[PDB]
């Protein structure tokens, strides 16, 4: 149970439909991409710096 | 780091920050110039390092443009780098930190 | 084990080497803790994230500061990164070192052994002195 | 909407000298043992 | 007698449905105001800039949130602890659009919690009770206080409350968890400990009542029924539940006096809700949980992992795409 | 408090939260400056005190272009400060040609029915011309300036995408990546942009101080909204107030 | 934009576009990066190298150390959502 | 305003007066209960609580 | 590889006691000399420390701070003029913070101790009067402080 | 490709032994691997795209795109009113109900 | 061209015929502006009758 | 028009508790 598709649809057709679910989402992705090199070390994944998602600054 | 980009060349009241509210300088909701980023919280702060250049309504841009010596300088990098955080066994820093420095 | 191969560091300019003796480790790593620990963990530079302590920074310096030699030279007089400003009032040195405290107790091992530290730390960890929060 | 800030003064302050002057009226002897 | 006279004996009467006493004159308006208006917010509330970037987020039910996502958002980052009430506004449009609603709501319910210990004392004292049941009810009033006020506080900005939501909290939990690594901080140990074993002691204590129960229903009848409103029937049958316990496991463990197991029964969970709520309280000052990263190294010098650092690696991750328009400098102090 | 001098014998402490701060100092006088060479506009100070979007509305069976009058949702963040520029003399006019300063403010205003309509107020790049050849009351002078985009290229959209960084596309529908048309319907939308708009101000002197090199008057200025990067069709804003300048 | 050109010359290969390209691209050219870069970074278009020259208030020594790399150095339109940031693009 | 540091948030007259109404209102209501108290020494007692009628 | 025991050290007395890893040493592991056992660093006026006390710079750098600050107080009269308080409260710690350090560094005989408590008492009462906005007594203090600190200057 | 256990994957191009030579980047500031700059090319063979090749960036980012979920087909959108998130088989429907009721 | 009584409206007649007319959103049924619209607007008469 | 939906069975639930309160059976 990972989406809602009625908000998912309105927000890609609408930039600026903003929710705390979309908030969730994306702390989602930022953990699965930021932990899955480590986590599993017999994937051999590789992700240059310029591919892992990121925020302004920080 | 608004005196580095201003000495880097930069015109440090102009500038637009990402959202377009200004990445240095912006206003409090009450008229007073203050710090940009997310520190707009702070802006209640007085110390004696930052008071020698705030005038009746606010930061003076004339003083900061070019009459900041270079101990604030020295002030401001030495509390930048000791803000109060830390761990329970002594670490220091954000809780994402590697096991380097002993303070709290 | 810590051999004598990857104890192995360049000492000056010309190329030549020398080994790093077990206690010259031990004292480095502490002073450097102690003294840098602040503001250059992990080979960064937190209140100037443009002039880090990785050895390719370190290389294309102008006075290059690649070696044992620059890096003590650059301890007792600081210089911004083209070599023609002296920046000794904002920066730790033992010129300044009436404005520092922190200097005032530091002899020439000290210096050899923090630049030894500093020269030492790539062979050891590699890409992850001066990475960053990535690694 | 200053006479809004009047209205809630007068409501909080009628409330709270009711709390007051409330527990001053001997609630110490109120009990199953009189 | 006077007027005052028979005003103060019917507040303090014990004849009406629900006692009022002189703690529900604060309780009463307090809590009826915070409904009312957590009602009206959740339902046709107009978006809310949050995080000080013109940047207003939608929580209202109208404005297409459904009962999950929909939320009441905490004020704006850039009022920071002032205080922000209705009359300070230039106008309700503007009131609305600065997260108005939340002190107003948080504030009388708090106050209106207080209150509700305070009437749960007084009702005791009237009865000819023992004056510690509020005692109890103090850890979850600690707890909310807590989180709602002293986060607030020690951070510096009303805008790192919890929202008052069902995935405003998913949120909250997240970043606290990124920021300040609870799960290592020893009080928050503490906490699961206690739910968890209320759980256990629940389960266990009911079912060993239960289970001894003396038979008075046959067959065509469910067994609530009988018992009687009055009867005196100690509240298991000994010989039964002490020998099943006591073969169960170690015999020597066996509760055999109701008064030490009903008082464990109110000790465990409560000190573990005020060891959490404590720590919340902590860390709300920059006091983290234990930290080990890169702790073990090899002979060399080289680091080698634990499950501490994959820990790390998802606080990384969770950090570095929180807030994504609202940092303009390397350090998140 | 009205003029420079009452308000530089007051300390920080004695101004905070007073909302004085935000309001734009008085001059009193009436005479002529007449600016020398190498002169400079220094201290420039303007604050609007009305605001008005273009719309539709009815007056009596018929619908006209009319400007509606809006509420400022934010609070008193909204004064421009600090302008400064180089004066010059052309064929007896005076040139403004503004150069720094904090010189843009974000702004919000509410239309009748709820609609919140957001805008960059600025006057950057601003070239002026006036009609006489000295500062008295009854100068006046005017220009164009520009107006940059209201979000840069590091904003990120709720979904993640922005102009030099983020994603490229809708991560969440991996079903509309198929066949030889992808999502092609959603390239509005994917693809952010980044253009300048412009505006226009006019302003005329009522009082000069000769003594303090001060003047003062009014403003009437109009410009274009916000674009969303590039993906709704912006509005027009009309502003008027006061202004402050000292020619030293 | 989804699609950018002249995406190579921002600071990932030997070729640096003197009008969208931030300050860090310089730091790989030695004896460039705190005096001249900054200088370079802080003024307006150029409609080809050979205008670098013409910034009032170079002095020599900046002459002939941008002289140096001048091969280095290229001139392209000018993208507001890049120029803008020039001094400080959120990078550390 | 907001950030002043008024003594109770007064910021007028009139808040003033309805402050003083409340608290005297009450306090009337609650007198004409407990006006007639002495503090003549045979009101007193020895105890733990004032049962002393009124 | 096929057997070997570890390393051991028993806090630092039954064991190796350098092996990067020790703790509780409190020296005992170099060959120097230390301030205490509970410290890292050496004796500050040691033999071999690269730091004198009193050197030339010093020296200089004290002298061109008074110069300066001098140069500095000799502006607080304007703004008494203008009744800008927050000006001459500004002016007295901007650059001025130091000039507490370099008179008390140039101090050694008494008379030159005595000028500098005069003057450091004088520029605090100038500071007061400007907070309490009183002008007269304001530029009395300016004037009496310019000319204590040019008496000291001239006894150096 | 990206495995069955993600729900968003980067797109990485590599070659023959696992090393990265281009990928669609995140940001655009420092990138070194990005498609415009190495220059890929791709060619169709087979289906309806037999013979065709394509040499400019964006249409090589599509096919990219398309390509890390397997093979590349053409559907029909507007007869069902598709939405764009997949869906499960009769063979997980099964097992879910059965197993939940053991 | 798009009153009430195209939009299906059955109660809001009954309202602005005895002289409602202004709504807490700023709009007014003839076309207006409105900065303070008072108690009795189209919403604070629903709440009265529910109340 | 959902809300119509949510508020329906928030408001149901409100009458279900005031009725579990105010009208129920004697402990007696
Ligand atoms: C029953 C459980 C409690 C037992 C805890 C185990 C005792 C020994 C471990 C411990 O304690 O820890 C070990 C330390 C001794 O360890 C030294 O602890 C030091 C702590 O750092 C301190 O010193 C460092 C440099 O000295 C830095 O300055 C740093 O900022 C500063 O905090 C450093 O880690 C040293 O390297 C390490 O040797 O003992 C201590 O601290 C000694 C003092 C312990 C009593 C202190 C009272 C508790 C503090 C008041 C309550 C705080 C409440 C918090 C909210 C709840
Ligand atoms: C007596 C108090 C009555 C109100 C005083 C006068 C208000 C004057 C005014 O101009 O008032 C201004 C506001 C009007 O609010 C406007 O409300 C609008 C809501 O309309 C929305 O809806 C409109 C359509 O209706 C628009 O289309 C658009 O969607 C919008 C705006 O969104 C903003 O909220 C604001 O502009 O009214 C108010 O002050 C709100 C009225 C008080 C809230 C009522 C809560 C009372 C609950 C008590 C329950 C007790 C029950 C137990 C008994
Ligand atoms: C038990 C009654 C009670 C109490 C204690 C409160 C308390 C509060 N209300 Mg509330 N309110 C109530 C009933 C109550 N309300 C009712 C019935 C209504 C409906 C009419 C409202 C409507 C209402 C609104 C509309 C607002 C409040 C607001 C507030 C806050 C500030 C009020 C203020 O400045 O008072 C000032 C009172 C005094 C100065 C007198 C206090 C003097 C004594 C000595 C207290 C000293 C205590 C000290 C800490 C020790 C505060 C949390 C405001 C708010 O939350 O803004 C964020 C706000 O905007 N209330
Ligand atoms: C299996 C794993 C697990 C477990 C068991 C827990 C367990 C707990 N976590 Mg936790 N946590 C976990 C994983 C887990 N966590 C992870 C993985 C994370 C990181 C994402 C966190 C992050 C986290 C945070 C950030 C916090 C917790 C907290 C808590 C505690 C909850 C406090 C509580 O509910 O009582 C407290 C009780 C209340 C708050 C209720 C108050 C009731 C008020 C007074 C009255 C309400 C009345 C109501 C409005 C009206 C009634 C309706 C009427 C009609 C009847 C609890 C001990 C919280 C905590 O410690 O609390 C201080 C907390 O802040 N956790
Ligand atoms: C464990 C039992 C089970 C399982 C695995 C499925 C599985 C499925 N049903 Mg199904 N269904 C079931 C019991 C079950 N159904 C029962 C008891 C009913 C009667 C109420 C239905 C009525 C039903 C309808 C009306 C529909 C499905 C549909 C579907 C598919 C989605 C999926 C294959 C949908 C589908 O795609 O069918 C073509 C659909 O429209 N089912
Ligand atoms: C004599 C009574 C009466 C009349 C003439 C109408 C007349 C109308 N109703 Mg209506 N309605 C009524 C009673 C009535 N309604 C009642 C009792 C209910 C509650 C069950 C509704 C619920 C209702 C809804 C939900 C809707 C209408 C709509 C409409 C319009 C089609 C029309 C104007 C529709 C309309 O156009 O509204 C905008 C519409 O959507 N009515
Ligand atoms: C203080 C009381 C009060 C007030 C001021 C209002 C006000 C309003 N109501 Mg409300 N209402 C109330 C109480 C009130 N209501 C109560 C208690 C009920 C429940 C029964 C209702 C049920 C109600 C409904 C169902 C509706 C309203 C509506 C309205 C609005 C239009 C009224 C209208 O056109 O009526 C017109 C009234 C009449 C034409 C009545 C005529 C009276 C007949 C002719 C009497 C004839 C017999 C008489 C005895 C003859 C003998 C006397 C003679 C000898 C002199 C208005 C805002 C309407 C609206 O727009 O709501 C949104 C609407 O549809 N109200
Ligand atoms: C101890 C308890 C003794 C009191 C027993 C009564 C307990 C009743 C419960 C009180 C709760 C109701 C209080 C609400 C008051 C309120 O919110 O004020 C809200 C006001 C703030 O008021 C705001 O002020 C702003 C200032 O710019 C603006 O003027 C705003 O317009 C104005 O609303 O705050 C106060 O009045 C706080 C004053 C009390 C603090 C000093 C207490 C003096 C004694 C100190 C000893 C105790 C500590
Ligand atoms: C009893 C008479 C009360 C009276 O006339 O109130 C007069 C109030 C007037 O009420 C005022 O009206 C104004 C515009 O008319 C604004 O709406 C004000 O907000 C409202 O208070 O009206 C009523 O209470 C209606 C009475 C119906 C009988
Ligand atoms: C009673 C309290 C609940 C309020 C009623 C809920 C049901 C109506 O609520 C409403 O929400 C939105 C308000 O903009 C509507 O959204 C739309 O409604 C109309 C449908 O004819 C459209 O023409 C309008 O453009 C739009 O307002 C939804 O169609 C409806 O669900
Ligand atoms: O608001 Mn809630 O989270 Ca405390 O850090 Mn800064 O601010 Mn925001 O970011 Mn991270
Ligand atoms: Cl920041
Ligand atoms: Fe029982």
């Amino acid at each position: 149970a990972y989406d809602f598709v009625s908000q998912e649809l309105r927000a890609a057709e609408d930039p600026e439909f903003e929710t705390f679910y979309t908030k969730n989402i994306l702390l989602n992705e930022g953990i699965r991409s930021w932990m899955a090199a480590q986590d599993q070390p017999h994937e051999n994944f590789v992700f240059p710096e310029e591919v892992l998602p990121r925020g302004n600054a920080l | 780091f608004l005196v580095r980009d201003q000495r880097l060349g930069a015109n440090v009241s102009s500038a637009q920050g990402p959202t377009g509210l200004g990445k240095y300088l912006m206003r409090s909701p009450s008229g007073e110039i203050i710090f940009g980023g997310e520190t707009m919280r702070f802006w209640d702060l007085r110390a004696p390092w930052v008071e020698p250049l705030r005038g009746p309504n606010g930061l003076d841009i004339n003083k900061i443009k070019n009459d900041i010596q270079p101990w604030q300088e020295r002030r401001a990098a030495e509390y930048m780098t000791h803000a109060p955080l830390g761990s329970l066994n002594s670490v220091g820093g954000v809780a994402t930190e590697i096991n380097s420095v002993n303070y709290v | 084990d810590l051999d004598e191969a990857t104890r192995t560091v360049v000492t000056d300019s010309s190329g030549n080497t020398t080994v790093l003796t077990p206690e010259q480790v031990k004292r480095g790593k502490r002073l450097f803790n102690a003294t840098c620990g602040a503001c250059h963990t992990g080979g960064i530079t937190k209140t100037n994230p443009n002039v880090g302590l990785d050895p390719e920074a370190l290389s294309l310096a102008t006075p290059r500061r690649d070696n044992i030699s620059a890096l003590v030279d650059y301890l007792k007089n600081p210089t911004t990164y083209d070599g023609l400003e002296s920046i000794a009032e904002i920066h730790p040195s033992i010129k300044s070192a009436d404005i520092y405290p922190r200097m005032r107790s530091l002899t020439d091992e000290d210096l050899y052994s923090i630049a030894g530290h500093i020269m030492l730390q790539p062979k050891i960890v590699a890409e992850k002195w001066g990475g960053g929060k990535i690694y | 909407m200053l006479t809004l800030k009047i209205l809630v003064y007068t409501t909080v302050i009628f409330f709270v000298s009711l709390f007051i002057f409330g527990f001053l009226s001997s609630d110490p002897s109120r009990n199953p043992n009189r | 007698v006077s007027l005052w006279e028979r005003f103060c004996a019917w507040i303090t009467s014990t004849e009406n449905r629900l006692y009022i006493g002189w703690f529900g004159c604060l309780m009463f308006p307090t809590l009826l105001t915070a409904t009312s208006c957590f009602i009206i917010a959740f339902i046709a509330a107009p978006p809310v800039d949050i995080d000080g970037i013109r940047e207003p987020v939608a929580g209202s039910l109208l404005y297409g949130n459904n009962i999950i996502s929909g939320a009441v958002i905490p004020s704006s980052n850039a009022i920071g602890m002032h205080f922000y009430p209705i009359w300070e506004a230039a106008s309700v449009d503007e009131w609305l659009y600065n997260g108005g609603p939340y002190q107003l709501i948080v504030l009388h319910f708090l106050l209106g919690v207080a209150s509700y210990m305070g009437r749960e004392w007084e009702l005791s004292y009237r009865l000819g009770m023992r004056p510690w049941i509020f005692v109890a009810f103090s850890a979850p009033v600690a707890a909310a206080s807590a989180v709602f006020l002293v986060y607030p506080i020690g951070q510096g900005s009303f805008s790192d409350g919890m929202p008052l939501g069902i995935s405003g909290t998913f949120n909250f939990m997240l970043v606290f968890q990124a920021e300040h690594n609870i799960l290592m901080h020893p009080f928050h140990m503490a906490g699961v400990a206690g739910v968890f074993g209320g759980s256990l002691f629940s389960a266990m204590h009911g079912s060993l009542v239960t289970s001894s129960l003396i038979r008075e229903t046959t067959e065509n009848e469910s067994t609530n029924y009988g018992y009687k409103f009055g009867q005196e029937e100690e509240t298991y049958n000994i010989v039964a539940a002490h020998g099943y316990f006591g073969r169960l496991i170690f015999q020597y463990a066996s509760f055999n006096n109701s008064r030490a197991l009903h008082f464990f029964l109110a000790l465990w969970p409560v000190l573990g809700i005020w060891l959490t709520a404590m720590g919340i309280s902590t860390m709300a000052f920059n006091l983290n949980g234990f930290n080990f990263n890169q702790s073990v190294v090899d002979s060399q010098g080289r680091v080698i992992n634990t499950w501490a650092d994959i820990i790390n690696r998802a606080d990384l991750g969770m950090e570095v795409m929180h807030e994504r328009n609202a940092h303009n400098f390397p350090l998140d102090l | 408090a009205i003029t420079k001098s009452e308000l530089n014998q007051l300390s920080y402490l004695q101004v905070k939260g007073t909302g004085l701060a935000n309001r734009c100092s008085e001059v009193i006088g009436e005479d002529t400056i007449t600016p020398k060479s190498g002169a400079r506009l220094v201290d420039m100070c303007i604050e609007p005190k009305a605001w008005a979007v273009e719309e539709e509305i009815g007056k009596a069976g018929k619908t006209e272009k009319k400007f509606v009058n809006s509420k400022v949702m934010t609070r008193q963040t909204y004064t421009l400060e600090g302008i400064e520029g180089s004066l010059k003399t052309d064929g007896g006019k005076i040139v403004f040609t503004e150069e720094e300063g904090i010189d843009y403010a974000p702004t919000t205003v509410q239309l009748p029915g709820g609609e919140r309509v957001p805008f960059l107020f600025t006057v950057k790049e601003l070239v002026a011309t006036g009609n006489g050849g000295a500062f008295k009351p009854g100068f006046q002078m005017g220009g164009d300036f520009s107006v940059p985009s209201y979000r840069t290229g590091l904003f990120l959209d709720p979904k993640g995408r922005g102009g030099v960084t983020g994603y490229d596309m809708a991560v969440a529908l991996p079903g509309l990546q198929s066949g030889e048309e992808g999502d092609a319907e959603l390239f509005k939308e994917n693809n952010k942009t980044f253009e300048v708009g412009n505006g226009r101000i006019e302003m005329e002197v009522n009082k000069v101080n000769a003594e303090e090199s001060e003047i003062g008057g009014v403003f009437v200025a109009s410009q274009s909204g916000d674009t969303d990067m590039g993906s709704k069709v912006p509005k027009k804003i009309l502003t008027k107030g006061i202004f402050y300048a000292k020619i030293q | 934009v989804v699609d950018y050109e002249n995406v190579a010359l921002l600071g990932g290969s030997q070729t640096v576009d003197l009008n969208n390209a931030n300050v860090r691209a310089y730091l790989r050219m030695p004896g460039m990066y705190p005096a001249a870069a900054g200088k370079i970074v802080t003024h307006g278009p150029y409609k080809s190298v050979a205008d670098v020259y013409n910034i009032p208030g170079l002095t020599n020594a900046e002459k002939e150390v941008i002289k140096k790399y001048e091969s280095r150095f290229t001139a392209k339109a000018v993208a507001p959502e890049y120029a803008i940031d020039r001094i400080n693009n959120g990078l550390y | 305003t907001e950030g002043t540091n008024e003594w109770f948030g007064v910021d007028d007259i009139r808040v003033l007066a309805v402050l003083f109404i409340g608290h005297y209102f009450i306090l009337s209501l609650w007198l004409g209960q407990y006006g007639n108290a002495t503090e003549d020494d045979d009101a007193d007692f020895f105890g733990e609580i004032d049962y002393t009628g009124s | 590889a096929a057997g070997e025991s570890p390393r051991f050290s028993v806090f630092g007395v039954i064991g190796d006691g350098t092996s990067y890893s020790e703790g509780a040493a409190y020296g005992s592991d170099q060959s120097a000399e230390t301030y205490s056992p509970y410290s890292v660093y050496g004796k500050v006026g040691s033999k071999d420390a690269l730091f004198e006390a009193g050197n030339a710079g010093e020296i200089a750098r004290k002298k061109g701070y008074i110069v300066e600050s001098q140069k500095r107080l000799k502006n607080l009269p304007g703004y008494v003029e203008k009744k800008q308080w927050f000006n001459v409260k500004d002016e007295l710690t901007r650059y001025m913070y130091e000039t507490r350090g370099a008179v008390r560094g140039l101090a050694q005989t008494p008379e030159q101790k005595k000028l500098a408590k005069a003057f450091f008492q004088a520029i605090e009462e100038a500071s007061l009067q400007a907070t309490l906005k009183n002008g007269d007594k304001c530029a009395a203090a300016s004037a009496d402080s310019i000319k204590l600190l040019d008496q000291f200057y001239a006894s150096l | 490709r990206m495995p069955a256990f993600f729900e968003t994957f980067p797109v990485i191009l590599v070659d023959k032994d696992g090393i990265i030579r281009a990928d669609i980047p995140f940001r655009r500031a420092e990138s070194k691997y990005s498609i415009e700059q190495v220059g890929v090319t791709v060619d169709f063979y087979g289906g309806k795209l037999n013979g065709q090749t394509f040499k400019d960036a964006p249409t090589v980012k599509k096919f990219a795109r398309k390509a890390q979920l397997g093979e590349v087909f053409e559907f029909d959108r507007t007869s069902l009113e598709s939405d764009g998130v997949f869906r499960s088989s009769p063979r997980g429907w099964y097992t879910f109900g059965h197993a939940n009721f053991a | 061209l798009n009153p009430m009584w195209r939009q299906g409206m059955f109660v809001m007649p009954f309202m602005t015929r005895l002289g409602i007319t202004d709504s807490w959103g700023g709009w007014s049924i003839t076309g207006e502006s409105v900065s303070n619209p008072g108690l009795w607007s189209f919403e604070g008469v629903a709440l009265s009758h529910i109340v | 028009m959902e809300a119509l939906v949510y508020t329906f069975l928030l408001i149901g639930t409100l009458m279900v508790i005031f009725f579990a309160v105010f009208f129920r059976d004697t402990p007696r």
